[PDB]
């Protein structure tokens, strides 16, 4: 049998659903979320590391000069200085003054170090959602398995088939390009594998992590030997990755909404709490009795021992019954003011129990069902001590549950005795033009 | 392996949070709330000092140090009673709703 | 759990109270002073014979 209600997006708080049959016995529903992953699908693009400049060994022409070609290498420089006259150990290099040459060559090439820390730069494409979702059902026990959050992917979890429909809102928290690190991810912008300013993220992009072809642009420059010495000085810019290491802000795991636990290995934004989730269950029949095997109830009248407004369950009401013979009926609460701790009862021959609930409500005027058979409950709730609690609400907070007795009282006079107070200045106009017209005839 | 500061001293109050922080090294404290707008803060603490956040019923998150992330809900305790005079049932219904109280009397 | 009150200055008489803590049974609670002594702060000046 189909059961289609509405599920709030929550992951710690359970779905409590009495499924109605006519002629059968209803059953308890119960529906909870243990996972709730958004998966987007992203493609890598480039990553990047710190680079290292190595510099080939000068040549020193002696009575010449010297040329070079455009070798295939990133950031490749060349240049030509004249007239050095290195000196080394044991005297001096070369016989002809003022006229000499230096090749110094430098490239630039990624580091050792680019194989452990480096930063990978995703482009992100909306995906998938997945949830895991623990289903029990009349006696049975809990058991569970993954499902998918579409309205195209039926789940074969217990004996009935389940239907997870799609989310109500497509927020997602991740931005359309977004870098990893270690394991946090930020929301960043790419120079997109063309450009690159040298200095601040994208001064060596490399299409894999062992690509051959690399881009890199440093502001490389050659500087010239002084004073006849052999070594190749240089002149860049400090490296990016660096830069970027220092100033940086906080990630997205410490920045998103909705308190969406972001993990790595997938790219999951894990148990968001944003909107509703549609549902469809349907239950076979071997799981329902008939209305002659369940018993009968009567004479039921409630009374509230003690509620309070804090949260978890701290409301407690003792109820009496009458009942034909001694079974286990669940109880069930349809409207939203109370919620019921436990599911099931072990009734006897004219007994009574007791059961926890939790209102948000300074009066609940709220109603439960035992043994397909109706009763009403009434009391009042006092508000409690603790100002700060580490768990959150069982219940559901709406807008006129904040109204006490006294205030509604009070609201009811200025609303009520003022608007029919014009009533009875609006008849005396009625009344006085039948006065007057008795006048003329 | 890296240190681990000292855990704060929390005292709560009605929607907010104290934190006494004494730190012997330079420590970054994060705060975020788990609602739609999540305002995040971020600041770096040299110097003992105390900092007071507003925690709604949404919740905040906050991290201190090495430590692992800590969630807080703040209930509805209230400071008033709402049965009574109408010199005290309107300062409780202001505590609790200060935004629909002007508005609406 | 914090349970504030005003007893009297008596010596032999005792204070009663009832503390409600919500979703537990209330437990009596009996308060009696046993002494009261002020304690002046003196410093001596002199002595005579």
């Amino acid at each position: 049998y189909e059961h289609t209600a509405v599920m709030p997006n929550k992951v710690g708080i359970p779905y409590k659903a009495l499924v109605e049959r006519p002629g059968y016995a209803p059953v308890h529903l119960q529906i909870q979320l243990v996972n709730t992953r958004i998966i987007p699908s992203t493609n890598l693009e480039y990553i990047t590391c710190k680079y290292k400049t190595k510099v080939p060994s000068p040549v020193v022409k002696c009575c010449g000069a010297t040329q070079c070609t455009s070798k295939p290498h990133p950031d490749y420089q060349c240049q030509v200085f004249s007239g050095v006259y290195p000196f080394m150990w044991g005297g001096a290099y070369c016989f002809c003054d003022t006229e000499n040459t230096q090749m110094s060559e430098a490239y630039v090439e990624r580091s050792e170090e680019c194989s452990i820390d480096h930063a990978k730069a995703y482009k992100v494409h909306t995906g998938t959602v997945q949830a895991m979702v623990n289903i029990t059902y009349g006696s049975v026990s809990w058991r569970s398995a993954d499902v998918y959050v579409n309205g195209e992917t039926p789940a074969k979890i217990g004996d009935a088939k389940l239907i997870i429909g799609p989310l109500s809102s497509a927020w997602s928290p991740f931005d359309n390009k977004v870098v990893v690190y270690g394991h946090e991810v930020y929301n960043y912008d790419f120079p997109e594998y063309g450009t690159g300013k040298a200095g601040s993220f994208g001064d060596l992009q490399s299409r894999t992590s062992t690509s051959n072809d690399l881009y890199a642009n440093t502001n490389l420059k050659l500087q010239r030997p002084q004073a006849g010495i052999v070594h190749t000085p240089f002149t860049q810019v400090p490296s990016g990755f660096e830069r970027w290491k220092k100033d940086k802000g906080a990630p997205l795991n410490d920045v998103a909404p909705f308190g969406c636990s972001i993990a790595l290995e997938p790219l999951r934004a894990e148990n968001c709490a944003v909107g509703s989730i549609p549902i469809s269950i349907d239950i076979p029949d071997a799981a329902f009795t008939r209305i002659s095997e369940t018993p009968t109830v009567s004479d039921l009248e409630c009374k509230i021992t003690e509620c309070t407004y804090a949260f978890d369950f701290g409301g407690i009401a003792t109820v009496a019954y009458k009942s034909s013979k001694a079974g286990n009926c669940p109880i069930h609460s349809p409207s939203g003011v109370a919620v019921i701790k436990e599911n099931d009862v072990t009734l006897a021959e004219s007994g009574s129990f007791t059961f926890h609930f939790s209102t948000a409500n300074i009066h609940p005027a709220f109603k439960l069902q035992v043994c397909t058979s109706a009763v009403t409950c009434k009391g009042d709730c006092k508000p409690p001590k603790d100002h700060i609690v580490d768990y959150p609400a069982q219940h559901t907070e709406s807008f006129t549950s904040a109204i006490s007795a006294t205030a509604w009282s009070w609201i009811k006079v200025l609303v009520g005795g003022t608007s029919a107070f014009i009533v009875l200045g609006l008849i005396a106009t009625a009344v006085v033009a039948l006065v007057l017209f008795f006048h003329r005839h | 392996i890296a240190t681990l500061a000292p855990e704060p001293l929390v005292e709560h109050k009605h929607r907010t949070l104290i934190l006494h922080l004494h730190p012997d090294h330079p420590t970054l404290l994060t705060t975020r709330s788990l609602g739609s707008d999540a305002n995040p803060t971020r600041q770096w603490i040299e110097r003992p000092t105390t900092v007071n956040f507003t925690v709604t019923g949404e919740g905040l998150e906050y991290t201190w140090g090495n430590h692992p992330p800590k969630r807080v809900w703040a209930q509805e305790s209230g400071e008033g009673n709402p049965h009574g005079w109408p010199h005290e049932v309107v300062v409780y219904y202001y505590n609790r709703y200060p935004l629909t109280t002007i508005i609406g009397l």
